[PDB]
């Protein structure tokens, strides 16, 4: 049970209903739980670029020594801030790739450098850092693997639906969208473009499967099915909010990070990051945005480390 | 117009009174240790 | 108050009186300690004194 | 006589590094941080001190930019001077 | 006030104005304290004197 | 302090109806103290005190 | 009620005895409980 | 009390039984539904030998 | 009121007071069992 | 320590209406109890001993 | 062991209601059991013993 | 006499019912004596 008044936002025209409720006060203690890092003061520009300086900078060469140095600080508060720089770092060998969270990071940089350069249409302006993600943890809290399911006797095939589940917001539709829809590019537009039967092939089953894609891509940021869509048509792009348009480009995005990114680090991953099915912990809506329509409430972080930034 | 006759009605009340104040100096007992643990203004 | 104040007795019906003055408050406790709970004031899970599930 | 840009106790940073600004106070002996016995490490030899910044005891370093230690210090994140 | 107001308990009913105002007073009062609750008087979700969820 | 005639209580309202329904609302509400008890982190069945029995295995 | 002015006197008698008993039992086992788990 | 034998001239003694009987078959299995949901588990917790392990 | 004369509901009360501490004997025992097997607190 | 006059125990509860009672109840603890250990590790179904037997046939 | 006088149990329970209850909860726990069991490991239908019967 | 039986009438069933009870109970006995033996749970 909640109190009245909600706060309210109205999304539509007058009277169509698209409308968007909130609890005032579970935002203001959201807000209180996405609040930013303050960042590092910054750092003298000059001197010779890291890639000349240090022996094993692969991503970050035209950095300053100086800017580098502070990318080191950053990242280790964003991410192993209670281990230190020793979390990614041999003892008395800053070079050394012989640990795998070194892999790992090298990598994240990467990640991180093309969300913020070429993923715009999704990001804009505000981007990520590791901070987005990791929040001062090494593994990011709201990182997902492919869920098998509650148990089935060894006759009966799991049907992948009709359970309780958090992942599709309670709802008892399939379980798992994250993996052929997050992961997988299965296809997820099932409504017909004519009026009369005879061209579409898309079934019911389909239908649901989507269904419960929404629902995770809704309650991953915190909104209503009316935050991207007018529900008389939810295919009707033209009726549809600018939020749809970003959210297309976000679940390329989504894909582009677990396959190219994640699933090849899968074999340096010690066995502790990886679910029942031996995949990574990786990606979803819920990793950055946990439940906030942006992340952070939109938090510019990543503008002030230069960077964060690919060349 | 209730049944009761003016003695019962004054003896019902005293039985109210004092048992309703009592009833309040729990409530007031409780508010004190509630005040002194956590202060809420 | 005042002297004749017991004659209250003789125009509303002391049971009834009674019985609804046991369920309003019975519903009032219960909810006023929810109102409390759903507050910056909530007492039991504020990890005070300490957090017990985090000492295992 | 701290400088008025000295990295401070509260600074996350030298939380998260175990920074002092006096070495002898520090945790230089649990971390046995490799290149010299820990009892010898300390700001003034360490490659990521900046003889270039501040005046005195109160130098720069890398990891607290726009800030400065005391060459007297140590944190967890000592390596030597090899330049 | 008129001498003669107490003749108003010979045309209105002594036990249905009692009860109605107890009705009255008792939906008023929690309908103001939750509009009072729902403003910036609020006093409960106030983190005055402190917050008590950031001991810990 | 307590009134010498609190017992005439029992004149106006029944004694067996007050009997059966504190014994209802008393078993009604260790109930629901309970599982609120046990939905805080004061839970004393899940907080592996003094030792975690899953882990056993 | 029905119940004569006696019998009030005896069945309250054995009711108030009755549940101080019960509050006393309840007073031992939240004291049990704050020694084994304070929660103030 | 040594008159308390009189709660069964109150109170019908046939229907006391069966509640009795009916609330403790209740709250037997629902006390142990309640620890098998936790850590305290004896079912499932492979003690003495896990034995699908041991068909594996 | 229910039924009972005097006397039944003391020689009831005499078998159901006698038959719940044996019940409740029996409880303690099983919770003796349980906190030597599986000390919960 | 049981009582003496414990048999009277039917004279008040029908004796009739209490052993369908724990028939029924006996029948659905019966059923209850099977499943629980079903769905557990003690499970003697699935545990493919002393083999098993789709392995055969697949 | 079993009792002298246990066949008047055939004077407190209807011989007619517990045959009829008898052959019901036998089919129906039969039904019960084969169903289990086919859902288990244990299943002979689905097994391809002594062969696989769907040929391509 | 609340259910009709006299008091030789229940004095007769409790002795058969114990009897019967305990037989059963012997029974569940004997039953969980076998499983310990082919599958300890504790
Ligand atoms: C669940 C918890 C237990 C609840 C039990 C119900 C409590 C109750 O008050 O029942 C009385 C309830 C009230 O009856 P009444 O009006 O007093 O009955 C007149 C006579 O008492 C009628 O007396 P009667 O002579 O007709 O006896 C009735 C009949 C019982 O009447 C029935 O046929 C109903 C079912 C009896 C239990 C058997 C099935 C149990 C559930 C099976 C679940 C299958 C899932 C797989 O007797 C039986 O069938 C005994 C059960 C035999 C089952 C097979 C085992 C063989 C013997 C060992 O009787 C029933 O409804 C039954
Ligand atoms: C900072 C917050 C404080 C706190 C602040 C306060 C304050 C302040 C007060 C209370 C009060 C109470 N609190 Mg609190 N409370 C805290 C934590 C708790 C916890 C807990 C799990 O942590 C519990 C269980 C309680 C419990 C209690 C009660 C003992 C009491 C309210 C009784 C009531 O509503 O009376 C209802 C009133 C009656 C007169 C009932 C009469 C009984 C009758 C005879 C019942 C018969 C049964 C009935 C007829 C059944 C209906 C029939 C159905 C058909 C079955 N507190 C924390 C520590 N609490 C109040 C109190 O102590 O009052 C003295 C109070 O003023
Ligand atoms: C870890 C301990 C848990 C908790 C776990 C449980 C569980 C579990 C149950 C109860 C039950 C009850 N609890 Mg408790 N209870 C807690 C805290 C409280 C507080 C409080 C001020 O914090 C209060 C007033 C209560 C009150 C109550 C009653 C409503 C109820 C007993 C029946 C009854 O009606 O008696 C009212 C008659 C009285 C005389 C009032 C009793 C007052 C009790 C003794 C508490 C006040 C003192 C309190 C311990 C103060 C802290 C100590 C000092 C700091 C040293 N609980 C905390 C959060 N409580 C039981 C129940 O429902 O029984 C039917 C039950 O099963
Ligand atoms: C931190 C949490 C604490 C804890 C804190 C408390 C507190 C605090 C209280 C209880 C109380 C009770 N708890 Mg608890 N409880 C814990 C864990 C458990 C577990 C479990 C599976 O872990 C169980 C099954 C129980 C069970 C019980 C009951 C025996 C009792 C509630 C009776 C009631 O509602 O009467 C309502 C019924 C009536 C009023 C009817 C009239 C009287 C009846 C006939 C009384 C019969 C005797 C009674 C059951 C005897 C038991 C008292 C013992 C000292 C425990 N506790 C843990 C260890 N529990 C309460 C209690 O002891 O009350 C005295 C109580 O105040
Ligand atoms: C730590 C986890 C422990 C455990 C801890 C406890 C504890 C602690 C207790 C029980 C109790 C019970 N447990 Mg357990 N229990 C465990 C595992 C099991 C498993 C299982 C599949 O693993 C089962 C089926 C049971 C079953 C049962 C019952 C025998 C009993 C509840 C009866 C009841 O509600 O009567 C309610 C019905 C009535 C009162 C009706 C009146 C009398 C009836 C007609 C006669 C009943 C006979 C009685 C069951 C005889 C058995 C006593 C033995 C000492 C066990 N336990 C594990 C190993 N269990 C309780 C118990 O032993 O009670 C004495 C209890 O307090
Ligand atoms: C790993 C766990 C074990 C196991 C552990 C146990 C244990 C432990 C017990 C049982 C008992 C029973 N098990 Mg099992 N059980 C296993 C596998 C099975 C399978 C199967 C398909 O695999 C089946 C169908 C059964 C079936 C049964 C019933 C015959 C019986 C309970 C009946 C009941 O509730 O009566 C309730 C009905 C009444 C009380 C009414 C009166 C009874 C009437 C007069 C008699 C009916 C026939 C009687 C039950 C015969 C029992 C004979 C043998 C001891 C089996 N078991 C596995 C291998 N099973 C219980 C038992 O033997 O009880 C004695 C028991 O305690
Ligand atoms: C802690 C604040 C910290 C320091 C100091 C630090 C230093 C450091 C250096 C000097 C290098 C370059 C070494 C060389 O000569 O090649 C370097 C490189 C990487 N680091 Fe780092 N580092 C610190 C902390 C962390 C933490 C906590 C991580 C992991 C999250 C991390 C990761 C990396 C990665 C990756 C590189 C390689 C970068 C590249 O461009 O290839 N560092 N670090
Ligand atoms: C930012 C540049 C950044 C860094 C640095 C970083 C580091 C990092 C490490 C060291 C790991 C391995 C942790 C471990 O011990 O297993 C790791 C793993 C994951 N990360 Fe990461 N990470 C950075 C950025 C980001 C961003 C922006 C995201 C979210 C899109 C993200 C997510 C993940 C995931 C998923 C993992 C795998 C699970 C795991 O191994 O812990 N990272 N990252
Ligand atoms: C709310 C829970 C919700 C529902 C319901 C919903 C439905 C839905 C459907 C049926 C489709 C398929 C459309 C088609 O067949 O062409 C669909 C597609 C998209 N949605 Fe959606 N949707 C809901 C919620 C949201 C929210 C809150 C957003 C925006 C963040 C969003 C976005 C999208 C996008 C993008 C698509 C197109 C995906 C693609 O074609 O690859 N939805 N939705
Ligand atoms: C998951 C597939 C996913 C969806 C869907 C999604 C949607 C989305 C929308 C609609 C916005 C715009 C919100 C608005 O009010 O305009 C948005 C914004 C950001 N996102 Fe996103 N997003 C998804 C996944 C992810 C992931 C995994 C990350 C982190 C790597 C991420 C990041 C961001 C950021 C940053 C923004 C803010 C951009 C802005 O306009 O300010 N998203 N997302
Ligand atoms: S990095 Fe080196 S010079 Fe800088 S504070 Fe730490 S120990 Fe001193
Ligand atoms: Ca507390
Ligand atoms: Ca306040
Ligand atoms: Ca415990
Ligand atoms: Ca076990
Ligand atoms: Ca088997
Ligand atoms: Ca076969």
């Amino acid at each position: 049970c909640e109190g009245p008044p909600p706060g309210t936002e109205q999304i539509g025209y007058r009277g169509v209903g698209m409308e968007n409720y909130y609890n005032k006060r579970q935002r203001a203690l959201s807000i209180q739980a996405n609040q930013p890092v303050e960042s590092l003061p910054a750092a003298d520009s000059t001197g010779p670029k890291a890639s000349e300086v240090y022996q094993n900078v692969q991503v970050l060469k035209d950095l300053s020594v100086g800017e580098f140095t502070r990318t080191m600080v950053a990242v280790t508060t964003w991410v192993s801030p209670k281990e230190g720089c020793n979390y990614c770092h041999v003892p008395g060998n800053w070079a050394s790739d012989d640990i795998y969270t070194k892999v790992v990071s090298r990598r994240m940089f990467e990640l991180v450098r093309a969300a913020n350069s070429d993923w715009k249409a999704h990001v804009a302006e505000t981007g990520v850092t590791c901070y987005t993600c990791h929040r001062g943890n090494p593994v990011p809290k709201y990182a997902w693997v492919t869920d098998p399911g509650p148990k089935y006797p060894s006759g009966l095939k799991p049907t992948g639906q009709n359970y309780g589940s958090k992942t599709v917001a309670y709802a008892s539709l399939p379980f798992d969208p994250l993996t052929p829809f997050l992961d997988q590019a299965n296809e997820i537009r099932i409504t017909g473009n004519a009026a009369l039967a005879g061209s579409n092939p898309a079934s019911l089953k389909q239908a649901e499967w989507t269904f419960g894609l929404m629902m995770n891509i809704s309650d991953s940021l915190g909104v209503g099915c009316t935050f991207c869509h007018n529900t008389r048509a939810f295919n009707d792009w033209t009726q549809s909010t600018p939020k749809r348009t970003t959210a297309w480009y976000a679940i390329r995005h989504v894909r582009d990070i677990n396959q190219n990114y994640i699933w090849p680090l899968n074999d340096v991953l010690p066995a502790s990051r990886k679910g029942p099915y031996g995949d990574p912990l990786r990606v979803s809506c819920m990793t950055c945005h946990q439940a906030v329509n942006k992340p952070l409430y939109g938090a510019q972080m990543a503008k002030d480390y230069p960077g964060l930034y690919k060349t | 117009l209730t049944g009761l006759t003016d003695d019962e009605a004054k003896e019902f009340h005293a039985i109210f009174m004092q048992s309703m104040y009592a009833w309040f100096g729990l409530v007031v007992i409780a508010h004190l240790l509630a005040w002194l643990y956590r202060p809420w203004l | 108050m005042n002297a004749n104040l017991y004659k209250i007795w003789l125009i509303l019906d002391p049971r009834r009186v009674l019985v609804s003055i046991v369920a309003f408050q019975i519903v009032l406790g219960l909810l006023i300690h929810m109102i409390v709970l759903s507050t910056d004031l909530n007492w039991l899970d504020d990890n005070i004194p300490v957090s017990y599930q985090a000492l295992g | 006589a701290a400088p008025a840009n000295a990295v401070t106790a509260d600074d996350p940073t030298a939380i998260a590094l175990k920074y002092n600004q006096d070495a002898t106070k520090s945790e230089r002996v649990a971390a046995a941080r490799p290149g010299l016995p820990p009892e010898e490490q300390h700001c003034a030899n360490c490659q990521f001190m900046q003889a270039n910044v501040g005046e005195g005891d109160w130098k720069g370093c890398q990891l607290f930019p726009g800030k400065l230690i005391n060459v007297n210090g140590w944190c967890a994140s000592w390596t030597l001077k090899a330049g």
